Formats: C-alpha cells, sequence, structure tokens
C-alpha cells in the first residue's frame, strides 16, 4: 500500500476513443432541415475545435457545454 | 552515499500496513478519541504524543 | 445604566472558578492514589485499544446480545457485565473488544440529524414583558405552564392532575411566538421548538415517524416545554399530492393525538401551541380535557397600546418633541406587531439623515407609511 | 459584558467534553468471568439463518 508508479492519462480508459480509432456513421448530409440550428451547431462544436483563440481575440465569452433538448 | 542510502530506509515507508483517513466525532477524557474512519466505521482508540 | 456592579461581581467569581478548576485538575487530581492506580489496572485488561462500535439489536437473558455492526458483520456477543446488564437496551451504541467481541461497555447520549432540527441554536435574548400589553390573560399561561414546575405545592393541596397544555389564539400581533419562548426562560426546563412546516414532508409515512420522535425526546428531560410554532401549518401545507395530499395531513394529526396523551404515559411535557386556524384540527385535540384552558387574545385597545409602546421606545433616544400618547391616539384597535414595525422604521428614518438620536418626525412620518399598508393592502381604499 | 462572554467559553473549554460510560459498583472484580470471554475462540458468531 504505497505509490510505486504513475500511470499516463491515456491508459486506464473507461473505453478507448471512437473518433481516431473509428469514424462516426452519420454525416451532415443525412440531416435535412433545422438550418437555423445548423448555423448554431457549427458555432457550438466546430469553431472551438479548430481554434479556441478566435473567441479570445474578440474577447467574447466562449460557449461551454452543449445542451440539446426537445421531444 | 546520499543517493544510495535514501532508497533503503525508504523501504520501511513503502512496506507499511494501511493508513486510513478519519475524523473526530468527539474526544473522551479517558484519553481515547472517538474516530470515524471514512471508508469503514467507528473505533475508539488511543492517541500518540504529537497531539 | 450602572449595571456595572452586576457585571463585575459575576465576572470576578468566574475568574476564580477558572483558576480553581485548572489547578484542581493538575497534579492534585492525583493519579498517585491507589483508588485510581489500582482501578485502571484490570480495567484496561478487557478494554481496548480499538473498541469496535456496534449497534444493539436485542439482548438475550443469559448475559448475551446479538449485535449488528454498522461495518457489517453481526456478532453473538457476551457482556463483561460491569456496566450493569439491566442498564442498556436496543438502539444503544456499544463498545466491543478487539480481540473477541464482548460488550466492554455502552455509550449513552447520542444525536441525530432528526434531533438537530429540534434542539435550540440560540437562547432567547428578549425575556418576559417584552410582550408587555395584552397582559390580562397572561394569568392562564403563568398558572398552568410555569407554576406547577415552580410550586408543585399548590397542586398538592388540591391534589389531582395538574394543568397541561395551552393553546394561544387571536389575530397576529399578540406576541404568541415570543411568549412561548419567554415563559421558558423563567422555568429553566428544556425548551424544544419545532416549526410546523417541518412536520410536513415531501415523502409519505415518514412524517408520523418524525412527529412520534418529538415527544419521546421531551419526556426524557424530566421537565420540557415543547413549542409548536404554527400548528395550523400541518392542516394547510402540502408538497406534491402523491406523497403529500390530504393523507399526509390526516395522518400527522392522528399521530399527534397519541403523542399529546394516548397510551404512552410519558414524563412531564408542558405544551405550548400557537394557532389561529382552529378548525383544521381533529375534534380530538381542541376539546377541553387535553389542552385545558384555551386563551383568546383580542387586538390591543387604546389603553393597551400605551403599555406596548413604552416597551419599544425605551431602547430609543427620545427627544422632548416626542409625544408618545398621540402616536397611540390615532389607531383604533390594531396589532402590536405594527407598533414594533413603526419603531424599527423610525430608526431607519433617523439613520437616513445620519443621527443616532431618534426624533419625533421619524415616528410620525413612519406612522403613515405603516397605515398605507392597511389602506392599500386592500386596493379598494375607502370602503366601497 | 464582553469579558463575561469570553470567560464562559474558556471555562467550558478547560473542563473538556467527555463521553459518559456506564458502571457497576457491585462489580469490583469482572475479570473472574471477563478473562474467559477473552483472548481465545469460544467464540462470537457470525449470525446466519436457515433458508432450506
Ligand atoms: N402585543 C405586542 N406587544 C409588544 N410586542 C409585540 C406585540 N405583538 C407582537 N410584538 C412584537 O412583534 C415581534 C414578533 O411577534 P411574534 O412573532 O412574537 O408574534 P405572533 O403574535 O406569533 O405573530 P406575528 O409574528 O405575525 O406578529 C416581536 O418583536 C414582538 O415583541
Ligand atoms: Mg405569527
Amino acid at each position: 500500500n504505497a505509490l510505486v508508479d504513475i500511470l499516463p492519462p491515456d491508459s486506464d480508459s473507461s473505453i478507448s476513443v471512437m473518433g481516431e480509432n473509428e469514424k462516426p456513421d452519420v454525416t451532415y448530409a443525412d440531416v435535412g432541415g433545422l438550418d437555423m440550428q445548423k448555423q448554431e451547431i457549427r458555432e457550438a462544436v466546430e469553431l472551438p475545435l479548430v481554434q479556441a483563440d478566435l473567441y479570445e481575440q474578440i474577447g467574447i465569452d466562449p460557449p461551454r457545454g452543449v445542451l440539446l433538448y426537445g421531444p | 552515499n546520499d543517493k544510495v542510502r535514501f532508497i533503503k530506509d525508504e523501504l520501511r515507508l513503502l512496506q507499511e500496513p494501511g493508513s486510513y483517513v478519519g475524523e473526530v466525532i468527539k474526544i473522551v477524557s479517558d484519553k481515547k478519541v472517538l474516530v470515524k474512519v471514512q471508508p469503514e466505521g467507528k473505533y475508539i482508540v488511543d492517541v500518540a504524543k504529537d497531539i | 445604566r450602572c449595571k456595572l456592579k452586576l457585571l463585575r461581581m459575576e465576572r470576578i467569581k468566574d475568574h476564580l472558578l477558572l483558576e480553581e478548576e485548572f489547578v484542581s485538575n493538575s497534579e492534585i487530581l492525583k493519579p498517585f492514589e491507589k483508588k485510581q492506580e489500582e482501578e485502571k489496572k484490570q480495567l484496561e485488561e478487557i478494554r481496548g485499544n480499538p473498541l469496535s462500535i456496534g449497534t444493539l439489536e436485542e439482548i438475550i437473558d443469559d448475559d448475551h446480545a446479538i449485535v449488528t455492526s454498522p461495518t457489517m458483520p453481526d456478532y453473538y456477543v457476551s457482556i463483561l457485565s460491569f456496566v450493569d446488564k439491566e442498564l442498556l437496551e436496543p438502539g444503544c451504541s456499544v463498545l466491543l473488544h478487539h480481540k473477541t467481541m464482548s460488550i466492554v461497555g455502552v455509550l449513552q447520549d447520542d444525536a441525530d440529524p432528526m434531533v438537530s432540527v429540534m434542539k435550540m441554536d440560540k437562547s432567547p435574548t428578549e425575556s418576559y414583558s417584552d410582550i408587555g400589553g395584552l397582559e390580562s390573560q397572561i394569568q392562564e399561561i403563568k398558572e398552568s405552564v410555569e407554576l406547577p414546575l415552580t410550586h408543585p405545592e399548590l397542586y398538592e393541596e388540591m391534589g389531582i392532575k395538574p394543568p397541561k397544555g395551552v393553546i394561544l389564539y387571536g389575530a397576529p400581533g399578540t406576541g404568541k411566538t415570543l411568549l412561548a419562548k419567554a415563559v421558558a426562560n423563567q422555568t429553566s426546563a428544556t425548551f424544544l421548538r419545532i416549526v410546523g412546516s417541518e412536520l410536513i414532508q415531501k415523502y409519505l409515512g415518514d412524517g408520523p415517524r418524525l412527529c412520534r420522535q418529538i415527544f419521546k425526546v421531551a419526556g426524557e428531560n424530566a421537565p420540557s416545554i415543547v413549542f409548536i410554532d404554527e400548528i395550523d401549518a400541518i392542516g394547510t401545507k402540502r408538497y406534491d399530492s402523491n406523497s403529500g395530499g390530504e393523507r399526509e395531513i390526516q395522518r400527522t394529526m392522528l399521530e399527534l393525538l397519541n403523542q399529546l396523551d394516548g397510551f404512552d404515559d410519558r414524563g412531564d411535557v408542558k405544551v405550548i401551541m400557537a394557532t389561529n386556524k382552529i378548525e383544521t384540527l381533529d375534534p380530538a385535540l381542541i376539546r377541553p380535557g387535553r389542552i385545558d384552558r384555551k386563551i383568546l387574545f383580542e387586538n390591543p385597545d387604546l389603553s393597551t397600546k400605551k403599555k406596548i409602546l413604552g416597551i419599544h421606545t425605551s431602547k430609543m433616544n427620545l427627544s422632548e418633541d416626542v409625544n408618545l400618547e398621540t402616536l397611540v391616539t390615532t389607531k383604533d384597535d390594531l396589532s402590536g406587531a405594527d407598533i414594533q414595525a413603526m419603531c424599527t422604521e423610525a430608526g431607519l428614518l433617523a439613520l437616513r439623515e445620519r443621527r443616532m438620536q431618534v426624533t419625533a418626525e421619524d415616528f410620525k412620518q413612519a406612522k403613515e407609511r405603516v397605515m398605507k399598508n392597511k389602506v392599500e393592502e386592500n386596493l379598494e381604499g375607502l370602503y366601497l | 459584558e464582553n469579558d463575561l462572554k469570553d470567560i464562559e467559553a474558556r471555562i467550558k473549554e478547560k473542563a473538556g467534553v467527555k463521553e459518559s460510560d456506564t458502571g457497576l459498583a457491585p462489580s469490583h472484580l469482572w475479570d473472574i468471568m471477563g478473562d474467559r470471554q477473552r483472548l481465545g475462540e469460544e467464540h462470537p458468531l457470525q449470525v446466519a439463518r436457515c433458508t432450506k
């Protein structure tokens, strides 16, 4: 009962990635309408992945979590 | 020498039986303390000199 | 003023008391006497080092018990039996020995998150006759609540059962809630206080279980006073309708009948109930023969508010411009919480100018703001 | 007034808080039958229940 080694973050996963060992199955073409909401989901997801710093340079508060609600 | 000998005494620390974080519900003036171990239950047990 | 003399005398004897205690404990609480040295040798022989906690389910009459530990494993324990076999009982927390589990002893005195709610977290700092005025029917609450504790003598002359219980009712502003806490000051009996919106829970069946507790605690103190604040709040309040509803209300009333008296025959609990809705209750508690005298209080009249206002303005710095009797004159049979509110707002106007003297203007302008709350809490204004 | 407030807490702290424990004066010897219950296995029992 002592700390004898440390483990990397990568190892000791709940389950390994599905996005650089598999590829999502549904594309954006299989979505029809909700075009107003499509302008928003590329604001919510896509822009913080390619570069977070666009927001910083404006100085506008980032979006954090994504809530999807609906019936 | 400093480097090689720190390892051997440190073995004692590594080969210790258990630790167990507790919290004092209350003292007793019988020079024991009521301690609730957090994963486990309650034990009334004697103290050391530091405290 | 010149209450100095008191503070000195009390403080001085406390200083000596602290001294005596400290010195008494150290080196002249002799651990060198044979009655202390020989006692601990053979006490520790069976008393631990770690003393595994149990919870006592049941005893067996052979000097044994069956414990269930909070840790897990049950044990069929014996009893060292210098803690007096007939002195412990289910629900107690027990000291077991760490070689083989024997009841070394028994802890007494517990606390729960359910008696945390009851117990007092203050001691009143406003004592009696800060409810002064309306004092002509304070004689049926100082001769059935205070007195049998103060003199059992007078109730020996008549013999039979003493007075138990009072219910206070009237319009609000007759001081009921603090009156309960002020007769408690005098008697020096354990004063529990429980609000009646905590006897309504958003879960079902566990309501009666909370209420059943409250009087068992109280009888354990040989004298207690239990104040239920707003016992009209168990007959108007509900959460959701699938774990509250009529049923939750209904059960708790029935429970409180057994607690007030029923079969139990517990110790002395004086009960104080303040209510003003006295028709949402069982017709088995508001009968005389349980709650003996019922007390009515009426709005304070012209002469009574003269009594009330000298209570509140003694804390104020009065000017010679201040006329107390004209503040009384205008109102017609209205609440004594109003008088308390006008004095608070008078010190707020005095603070608005920044001056810790309270002037006549502040009372006389605050009066009208108070009266605007009666004459536009009903937007009809002058009756139509 | 404030000296009074300070000294009550001091008296309380120095007296100490303790946990009451039951006794028995007609037991001045309890390790005439305490020693038998102690130190070997004669046994305190893991309680069970017959299911079949
Ligand atoms: N008749 C009165 N005389 C003096 N003070 C009063 C009177 N009525 C109420 N008060 C004061 O009002 C404050 C709160 O009153 P309390 O809560 O004790 O009364 P209540 O009658 O139960 O109802 P409410 O709180 O609705 O007025 C306290 O400062 C109390 O001293
Ligand atoms: Mg009220």
